[PDB]
């Protein structure tokens, strides 16, 4: 939700 | 965890940079890595080069660690590895899965 999600 | 002298993870910058710079630097696998401040690991700052027009899709991403061996990052659903490097190295030697998968260390 706050990086990338990969 | 010999990361921040590998050629992409920084220190204090913060993806903001990482993407800031990598972003600037405009190379085609442009990455960086860095331990948030709530991170279980740390997050890589990937920076590729897109043809034209479109413009280049810069990416970074969370190295997931988990509980096995060696398995214990993982900046997907499935790459888990002990190395966020290796892990970097896997993420860019095979098939991946993120931002052209990692390609240039732009390490600021």
């Amino acid at each position: 939700a706050d990086y990338e999600p990969p | 965890n010999n990361l921040e002298t590998y050629e992409w993870y920084n220190k204090s910058i913060s993806r903001d940079k990482a993407e800031k710079l990598l972003l600037d630097t405009g190379k085609e696998g442009a990455f960086m890595v860095r331990d948030s401040r709530t991170p279980g690991t740390y997050t890589v700052s990937v920076f590729t080069k897109a043809i034209i027009s479109e413009n280049p899709c810069i990416k970074h991403y969370h190295i997931k660690e988990t509980n096995d061996s060696p398995k214990r990052y993982y900046v997907a659903e499935k790459y888990v590895f002990d190395s966020i490097p290796l892990l970097i190295q896997y993420h860019q030697y095979n098939g991946g899965g993120l931002v052209t998968r990692l390609r240039y260390p732009v390490c600021g």
